[PDB]
DNA sequence: GCCTTGACCCTCCCCTAAGGGGAGGGTTTAGATTGTGTGCAGTCTGACGCGGCG
């Protein structure tokens, strides 16, 4: 396309959208309203399965009377115990169901947005409907290992009838050699339908209704989500503009165009029309907030927490307005004065503001010799003290073998020479079954014997340090 | 232990083996307490602890627990050391592709798929579609679309086919395809379409699936899934003096990675618009292509001081990258430098070397020593007994240094004898003091030079240093057999003011015993120098086996020369001091030394001569003063006299006369001419001009003025020279090129003008500009010479050829410039050579041609002699010992073992910076002969030739050519063949701007071939009256006329085309355009009349174009097989032609532009290899049209063409070794059942020993053609890639030997130096042949 | 180098036949750059930057 | 000499009553505002290989 840039990229495939009206987003939201609440109206006469408000308003037991509270909680459901009483008449589908269940929705209609509360009632049925559908999977992985059959008779009914396993008759019926080739197995394919039969058991309702009215349930929740993808797609040109005054603060311009979108995806849903503000207004506060929250997040090698960020920029903001005052630089004295806090703080916090040199910085008049060049390594050991560990080593173990063997173990489990560990005296004298007293003895024995000058001027060689 | 080194693509599993845990955000180190923080990049619970046998915490400590994990902190008790090979991994939420195998040219995957780059780079960009599965629809497979079309097809076929966006699309479009299928319908339907343009894309498509099919690697894994992530020491965030804290760049690009995949797994579960998530996946792809190679698909990412950040790919390869800064040269201990200054005292195995400086270096050496002796109880009081400096210190110090050599250095160094041993002796003071006769191999001097100096610590590198490397085995230089320990500046002026002669001179006359009373006469004021004696010598011989004869003479010499006999050792003559020596004389009696006597011997007369020479230098006092220039008197008239020319040759242009180029070009060279008067006066009056008179009255002598003396002597400087401080200074140059009219008139001891100043500074300027910036052109041929010779090592004793090639003296360009004695000395004959008679065999014909057998071949005459070459060994993997010959530095056979490709590179490389960057007479007589020669008699009674090729040699009194030229075509030999001609004798007549074709026969002109219309006009001379039919240029071109080019024949008394004797010839032929023809129609001309006419950079660059062979810009045109020749079918873009065997297939025929002018006519015969054309030959060319001793004598001798017109000698094997080396690759032509391809390019040893076992058991084998690369193209093509890596452009050769999935065999001597082991050359190639024995046991 | 106009030319070595190729440079203190130039077969043309 | 008592002694960590002070982390904020911007860098010459258009 002669070109590689993505900001010009971008910036290219965001054009196609034309700006809205204030009447375009009063009835978009309109539309994104009224879907959510669609969803929440098919929700209402799913099976008791559902996590169903009945102590919801007893569960959490604008400041509204308790009377109020109280009471208007009571219409709802003091029409639900007698409305729900003809779930028998007529099978599952009975005209007086719809009509006074979606007089329900007459009623359900009165609420707007809301926390996920709502969210945890449809998540209700989501444990529960996959299930349903990954079990009708579990089947399929037991039949097509044994036999080969066309799909779209078997499933075709199978969506159909749900009866009993009476539709494999139909499967007999154009008489061909797959029909009964199956052996054995049969009972697994009725373990599996069996056991989604009590799961059936325990919802009291067949299939194809429950998922009859999710296929409606599921227009709801798309019809919200596209109108509220159109309504977040009109309006990146403010994201762009707003995004603009951020720049050279350690991010590059996609960053903080990325990073504002994902706050505009918020202004869009927590918006109320009925309020009478332009969408502008309350959408540029959640913008900012995204990208001056990425800002002090990022774009430092080591990262400093928001609170102290918040106080080097109030240092800063006080030091530009003394200097533009005296003329001259405050010390930390003018500083601490106006600022009100203890002088030691302010020495504290002028150290934590500097980023880290790269180690390719040219010093010197070529661009061949770098900073990194004269980094020296100091973890290293000196030859002459590893000769020296050595030598040292050496002499005490030619020291230690004038006295006796038995006197020389106990300072080897002393000290720890030549062993993974040092002890103490209880371990040692387990294994010597003497008195806790008696190894202090041989000890100031040893050692008072070791430092006579007949011995102990090989071994003063070494304590020159 | 290992033997090879493996190089392929990595799966992601193994990315995911490499690794201790996914490092997960940007976290580097804490703000107040600098510790890791966890999951970030510094983490210490993935990459290891911090300080040694600690958890993070503090909980464990101390080395009891080795093996435990902290379960608080996770961290691992063990040492730190571990943070230097431990690496992570990053887990991307998208693939992106690897930007080495699409953007390095030619881009794998878009080779692998058959797609354009364009598409690609276009589905990668979310910008266009692609389908990748077609169902059953008109789309199919690779079909590239719009979104637009995209919408019609959903719409219109649903579900069947399948399209994708972005590198998830290419992942599986490389996942999906399979290769033998896709290789094996390569092979069958390229025989119909193997036209040239399709079969070399074909095969190269071929052979990288065949690649990929036999390799094991898998095509998807070239886009990337996982990430690895560098070892945290190896990018390291480290605190300076200060607080402030030091990074490098890897941590920048890593961050930006972690953090732009993070926000992707954000943007992925809040089920954002596409939009958003395409810009996502754009920024990710981005980033991890700036972190692998920073600045190739677009802009470079910069830092915040706007400087681009370095990436994992700069930090392998260039100048400064690991290969060359880190690997193949380092910075080591035991070493160091300082300023040099002369000792004029020490012998030639000897360096002064100050006591502080030894006493550094020497550190533990003299710490053992001294608690050796018991002087000191522990190493830690040793140390301050030395940093004391105690008296005993300075005794242990020289018992240490007593046969301990030491490495001296000066760099450049340009050669081997850079580097040489030495013997210290201790001194006071701090500068280091080198002997005077080494300065001249290391270029040094005593203006400021410094000088390394290195200490060899282990046995064997002693050894090495005493038996290899010391100065007195190093006297002959490896280049050319010469000495290079030749006395230069003072010694010279010494032993020449010693050993001449004077007229007069105090003490004449008198008769001595012997040289010792000339020296007690000397010293005692009794005689001069100078003074002419008559002196009893003894002089001893050997012509014994062995043994020494004396003989005792009078002699008429000198003092001085009998003073100078005490020195020279027994077995030389009298004759070599019985000279005025000079610098010259002096190189002679040191080689003449050491042929006799050896080298010892050598060494020790070389010191000697040192020594007397600074004596009687010192004792003569040369000085310089104002008046030892003197300057003509007879300079100002010759000035005068030549302006008066240029006034009177100016007013020949005032008044119309010259023109203004005539005049200029007058001027100058009667300016030219005054100086050359100038000069030689002044020489003249300068030389002789000595009137000493004598007993009784005047005569003349040799001067003795002291700058005559130092210029004649050869000591410092030349005439060039002495022309300007006495004579005139000359003709100045503009920096142009131009040369200014009126020259400098003045020289230095008069002094200039400030303009002739202003004018002289220009060139000045231009010499010191030309030698700074042409030294890194020097440098940069060396290396690549050295890394395409590096890995040639004599391997064998004898390989058994009878080939050759055949050494003769050159004898062009004038007198012979090479004798035959300078170009076979040292070589083994190939076979058996017999002078001129017949049977006169020398030869074992295995016989290294040593001096004996030089002279025997030059007392006797023969001037050809079939020798062995490197070019022609039969050995594979190396040469042989006697197909090199002589050791140019021992003076010996070679030794196996060595490595002559490093000798031949630096010893061609060393010189380079001294490099610039109408009739036949004949002087002495003898016969004259002739040669590739086709005659004819002429009509006024003399010899002509129907030949153009031929060639004349003259020859002497016993049948050695001496002169060779050869004659242009058409002309007429003055003088027939077999004479002996005097000097003085012209022996061929031509036109300096015309030359003439003849006629065959004498037979009756007829004008045809032309019309009137044609190229011909009936242009007619209006003054003189004579015309033929004149052919015409093309600006009176008439095209439909050119139908028969035209041309005037020959007929009989039969009125049709005459006989020519032995064939049916046509007797005439057709000539090219503007052909300048006035002969009449109607009067008839004899055999060999004149019928038609035919009228009409060296230095560095040239050596780099031999040898990276171009292509000249006006090749030649040569004859592709041998047959008649006629032109062709004459399709008129440009001329066509075509040559026909009498027996054989004829479809070869081809371009020529009518500019290119044409020597062969439709009648002639060529052979295979004869030029069509004039020009400049191509190298491809001779290779291919004749062998491979033709291009190997062309390229030495275009070669030596330009080192010997600067006075450099080089042998002439160290130019066959690269020639060698450039002729390593084959091309197969016919496979014939031998595994190869019909046109693969191999390895030419390899098909060599394929098909020495196919025909070993009954098989047909294959048919090649040989090849020539240059040297950086055959440096690139070499069969180890970490060679090659290591040379130039590391990322083509590492991407192409991944995706092939080739190994290494670490066998030069470059893949040895990286990896730290002995190389297989000198004392480490004994070790390695071992080894490879164990190869064959296992 | 000063600002203003510069007048320069190729002395036949870009193109094979030997022809010289002219050309023409504006640089300014700050700004952009503008040139015209010849060709092998005698057309004007423009570039900036 | 080779062991057993009964006294003494030391350092290190955790604890008391009623909060105080700070470090480091979470969340919302409703008049409207809808496409970058540096007073860029652009700046060498020669050889070679491949694609795109006549
Ligand atoms: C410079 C420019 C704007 C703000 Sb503000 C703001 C700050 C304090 C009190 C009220 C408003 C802001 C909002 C969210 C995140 C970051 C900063 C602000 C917001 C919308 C319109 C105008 C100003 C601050 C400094
Ligand atoms: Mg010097
Ligand atoms: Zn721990
Ligand atoms: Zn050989």
């Amino acid at each position: 396309g002669r070109t590689t840039d993505p900001v010009r990229m971008y910036m290219r495939e965001m054009g196609t959208v034309e700006l809205l009206t204030r009447e375009g987003e009063i009835d978009i939201a309109k539309r994104i309203e009224d879907g959510i609440n669609q969803v929440q109206c098919s929700v209402a006469e799913y099976p008791e399965a559902i996590t169903y408000l009945l102590e919801q308003y007893d569960r959490v037991e604008n400041s509204i009377d308790p009377e109020l509270a109280r009471e208007k909680f009571a219409e709802l459901r003091a029409q639900y115990v007698v409305t729900r009483d003809t779930i028998k008449a007529k099978g599952r589908s009975h005209a007086t169901a719809q009509e006074e269940i979606l007089k329900l929705s007459e009623v359900f209609k009165q609420f707007r947005l809301v926390p996920k509360q709502f969210d945890y009632l449809v998540n209700s049925m989501r444990v529960m409907m996959d299930r349903v559908r990954t079990q009708e999977r579990l089947i399929m992985k037991l039949c097509v290992e044994q036999c080969k059959m066309p799909k779209k008779n078997f499933i075709t009914l199978f969506t159909g009838n749900e009866t009993s396993d009476t539709w494999f008759n139909a499967a007999i019926a154009m008489n061909k050699p797959w029909s009964e080739k199956l052996h054995d197995v049969s009972e697994e394919v009725h373990r599996a339908l069996q056991k989604l039969q009590q799961i059936e058991e325990e919802t009291g309702l067949t299939i194809e209704q429950v998922k009859d009215i999710n296929r409606r349930m599921s227009i709801g929740e798309a019809k919200a989500r596209r109108a509220k993808k159109e309504m977040v797609e009109a309006n990146l040109r403010l994201v762009i503009s707003i995004a603009k005054k951020y720049t050279n603060r350690g991010l590059q311009f996609l960053d903080l165009i990325q990073e504002g979108n994902i706050g505009l995806m918020k202004a869009v849903d927590k918006f109320e029309y009925r309020r009478g503000y332009k969408f502008s207004t309350y959408a540029t506060w959640w913008i900012r907030q995204a990208i001056t929250r990425s800002i002090a997040d990022q774009a430092r090698t080591i990262r400093i927490p928001v609170h102290m960020i918040e106080t080097i920029n109030k240092l800063n903001r006080i030091s530009r307005q003394m200097l533009q005052e005296m003329g001259r630089e405050p010390t930390p004295e003018e500083l601490a004065e106006r600022m009100l806090m203890p002088e030691d703080k302010i020495r504290k916090v002028l150290k934590i503001a500097k980023e880290p040199i790269s180690m390719e910085t040219p010093i010197g008049d070529d661009e061949d010799s770098h900073l990194g060049d004269f980094i020296e390594d100091t973890t290293l050991e000196l030859p002459l003290d590893s000769a020296t560990t050595e030598s040292l080593r050496a002499a005490t173990h030619d020291v230690l073998a004038g006295l006796t063997a038995r006197e020389a173990k106990v300072l080897r489990m002393r000290f720890g020479i030549d062993m993974n560990t040092d002890y103490t005296l209880e371990e040692v004298g387990k294994q010597f079954d003497v008195t806790r007293e008696r190894i202090r003895q041989i000890e100031a024995k040893a050692l008072r014997k070791l430092r006579h000058p007949s011995r102990s001027e090989v071994l003063r060689s070494f304590l020159d340090d | 232990e290992f033997d090879a080194i493996k190089i392929a693509l990595a799966s992601p599993d193994m990315i995911r083996s490499w690794s201790f845990g996914e490092v997960k955000k940007p976290e580097t180190i804490n703000y107040r307490t600098f510790k890791p923080e966890r999951d970030g990049l510094f983490c210490a619970r993935i990459f290891g602890p911090v300080k040694d046998y600690e958890c993070l915490c503090g909980k464990y400590k101390r080395l009891k627990h080795r093996g435990v994990i902290c379960e608080k902190c996770g961290v691992e008790v063990t040492q730190t050391k571990v943070r230097r090979e431990r690496m992570g991994h990053i887990e991307l939420a998208s693939p992106t592709a690897h930007i080495w195998f699409l953007k390095s040219l030619p881009s794998r995957i878009g080779l692998l798929l058959d797609m354009p780059l364009r598409d690609i780079e276009r589905v990668l960009y979310f910008e266009s579609y692609v389908v990748i599965e077609g169902g059953m629809t008109n789309l199919e497979r690779q079909q590239i679309l719009t979104e637009e079309q995209y919408l019609d097809a959903l719409e219109e076929f649903g579900d069947e086919f399948d399209a994708k966006m972005g590198a998830e699309a290419i992942q599986a479009l490389l996942k999906s395809m399979d290769l033998e299928q896709e290789c094996e319908q390569l092979r069958e339907e390229l025989n119909e379409t193997n036209s040239e343009t399709k079969r070399k894309k074909l095969t190269k498509r071929i052979k990288l699936l065949e690649a990929f099919v036999q390799s094991g690697n898998k095509p998807e894994w070239m886009i990337l899934t996982v990430l690895p992530v560098l070892p945290p020491d190896l990018r390291p965030l480290v605190p300076l003096d200060g607080g402030r804290f030091a990074t490098s760049d890897l941590n920048d690009l890593y961050r930006r990675v972690i953090n732009r995949n993070n926000r992707l797994k954000r943007l992925l579960d809040l089920a954002a618009p596409d939009i958003i998530v395409r810009n996502e996946k754009r920024m990710l792809q981005e980033a991890v292509d700036a972190l692998l190679d920073n600045g190739r698909r677009g802009r470079a990412i910069t830092g915040s001081n706007k400087r681009p950040l370095k990436s994992l790919a700069d930090m392998i390869k260039g100048k400064q990258g690991r290969f060359r800064q880190n690997l193949l040269g380092k910075r080591v201990d035991y070493s160091g430098r300082s300023v040099i200054t002369v000792g004029p005292y020490l012998r030639l195995h000897q360096c002064g070397l100050p006591k502080k400086m030894a006493l550094e270096l020497f550190k533990p050496f003299i710490y053992g020593k001294l608690e050796l002796r018991g002087l000191a109880t522990t190493i830690k009081a040793a140390k301050k007994m030395v940093e004391r400096e105690e008296a005993v210190v300075w005794d242990i110090l020289d018992e240490v240094i007593r046969e301990h050599p030491v490495l001296l250095n000066r760099a450049p160094t340009l050669h081997r004898l850079g580097i040489q041993a030495f013997e210290p002796v201790l001194i006071e003071g701090k500068a280091i003091q080198l002997h005077p006769l080494v300065c001249a191999a290391y270029n040094a001097d005593f203006d400021g030079d410094q000088m390394a100096v290195h200490v060899p610590l282990t046995l064997e590198a002693q050894l090495e240093a005493r038996a290899l490397m010391m100065s007195t085995n190093n006297i002959l230089s490896p280049a050319n057999g010469e000495p290079i320990i030749v006395p230069s500046q003072d010694v010279v002026l010494g032993l020449y003011y010693m050993t001449r002669d004077c007229v007069n001179a105090k003490g004449e006359g008198m008769v001595l015993t012997g040289p010792k009373e000339a020296e007690r006469l000397y010293r005692s004021g009794l005689a001069s120098l100078h003074a002419r004696v008559k002196v009893r010598i003894t002089e001893y011989e050997k012509d014994a086996n062995g043994e020494l004869v004396a003989k005792t003479s009078l002699k008429d010499t000198t003092v001085g020369r009998a003073i100078l006999w005490m020195i020279v050792p027994k077995g030389l003559p009298y004759s070599i001091v019985n000279q005025a020596l000079g610098k010259k004389a002096i190189s002679k009696m040191l080689n003449t030394c050491y042929r006799i006597l050896g080298l010892k011997p050598t060494v020790i007369f070389a010191d000697q001569i040192m020594y007397t020479g600074f004596a009687y230098a010192a004792r003569s006092g040369a000085s310089v003063g104002i008046d030892d220039m003197v300057i003509p008197e007879k300079k100002h008239e010759i000035i005068s006299e030549a302006e008066a020319e240029v006034a009177e040759i100016q007013e020949q242009f005032q008044s119309g006369l010259v023109t203004a180029g005539e005049r200029y070009n007058k001027v100058i060279d009667i300016w030219a001419a005054a100086n050359d008067r100038v000069s030689k006066a002044m020489m003249d009056n300068l030389q002789t001009e000595t009137v000493i008179n004598r007993d009784g009255q005047e005569e003349k002598q040799v001067s003795f003025n002291s700058i005559y003396m130092m210029a004649d002597s050869g000591a410092r400087g030349s005439a060039a020279q002495i022309r300007q401080l006495a004579g005139m200074r000359g003709l100045m140059a503009k920096p142009d090129g131009s040369i200014i009219e009126t020259p400098i008139t003045a020289n230095f001891r008069e002094g200039l003008n400030v303009l002739q100043y202003f004018i002289s500074t220009h060139g000045a300027r231009k010499g010191l500009a030309d030698t700074a910036l042409k030294t890194a052109n020097s440098g940069y041929l060396t290396r690549r010479l050295v890394d395409v010779a590096q890995d040639l090592v004599v391997t064998e004793d004898d390989c058994g050829t009878h080939e050759g090639i055949m050494m003769t003296p050159v004898i062009e360009g004038g007198d012979v410039k090479e004798p035959l004695r300078d170009r076979v000395l040292g070589r083994v004959t190939a076979e058996d050579v017999l002078k001129p008679g017949t049977a006169d065999i020398l030869v074992p014909r295995n016989t290294l041609l040593h001096e004996q057998w030089c002279d025997l071949l030059e007392e006797n005459s023969v001037d050809a002699v079939k020798v062995r070459s490197v070019v022609s060994c039969d050995t594979d993997f190396g040469v042989c010992a006697h197909c090199y010959g002589r050791d140019l530095a021992r003076g010996h056979i070679i030794n196996k073992g060595e490595a002559i490709g490093v000798i031949a590179a630096q010893s061609i490389g060393e010189p380079g910076t001294q490099l610039t960057m109408s009739s036949i007479q004949v002087k002495n007589k003898g016969s004259i002969k002739l040669s590739n020669v086709k005659s004819v008699v002429n009509s006024s009674g003399k010899l002509v030739i129907t030949s153009r090729n031929t060639e004349l040699k003259l020859i002497d009194e016993f049948g050695r050519t001496k002169e060779s030229y050869k004659v242009p075509y058409g002309a007429v030999l003055a003088k027939g063949d077999g004479e002996q001609v005097a000097g003085g004798e012209t022996v061929a007549n031509w036109d300096p701007h015309t030359m003439p074709v003849i006629t065959e026969v004498s037979g009756f002109v007829r004008f045809t071939d032309m019309i009137d219309g044609q190229t011909i006009t009936r242009q007619t001379d209006e003054l003189t009256g004579l015309s033929s039919l004149v052919v015409l240029d093309s600006a009176e071109r008439t095209a439909g006329g050119k139908d028969l080019r035209p041309a005037l024949k020959i007929v009989d008394a039969q009125g049709n085309d005459v006989l020519i004797p032995g064939t049916d010839m046509p007797a005439q032929y057709f000539l090219p355009g503007k052909a300048i023809v006035q002969l009449e129609d109607g009067v008839q001309i004899s055999s060999g009349d004149t019928l038609a006419r035919i009228p009409q950079t060296g230095g560095l660059p040239r050596v780099a174009d031999l040898f990276e062979a171009r292509r000249p810009k006006e090749p030649a045109i040569l004859a592709e097989i041998s047959g008649i020749v006629s032109f062709g079918k004459e399709t008129k873009g440009k001329r066509r032609l075509v040559i026909t065997p009498v027996d054989g297939s004829d479809p070869y025929e081809e371009m020529i532009p009518k500019w290119r002018q044409l020597n062969v006519f439709e009648g002639e015969r060529v052979e295979r290899g004869d030029v069509i054309s004039d020009g400049p030959e191509a190298p491809h060319d001779i290779l291919r049209l004749r062998g491979v001793h033709a291009v190997t004598r062309y390229i030495v001798n275009e070669v030596q063409d330009v080192y010997r017109l600067q006075g450099v000698k080089i042998n002439d094997k160290h130019i066959e070794v690269i020639v060698r080396q450039m002729l390593r690759k084959a091309t197969i032509v016919n496979a014939g059942s031998s595994d190869f391809l019909e046109g693969e390019q191999v390895e030419y040893s390899r098909v060599k020993i394929a098909n020495r076992e196919l025909e070993a058991n009954g098989k047909v084998g294959a048919t090649y053609s040989r090849d020539l690369l240059g040297i950086t193209k055959a440096s690139l093509a070499t069969e180890s890639f970490i060679s090659a890596a290591s040379f130039q452009e590391t990322t083509r050769v590492l991407t192409e030997a991944a995706v092939a999935g080739k190994r290494d065999e670490l066998r030069g001597l470059k893949e040895n130096v990286i990896v730290g082991r002995l190389i297989p050359a000198g004392t480490g190639y004994a070790y390695h042949q071992d080894r490879m024995r164990r190869r064959a046991a296992g | 180098r000063s600002p203003g106009v510069f007048f320069d030319s190729d002395k036949g070595k870009t193109h094979s036949s030997g022809k010289v190729l002219y050309n023409a440079r504006i640089i300014p203190y700050r700004g952009s750059w503008l040139d015209f130039e010849f060709d092998p077969k005698d057309n004007l043309f423009v570039r900036i930057d």
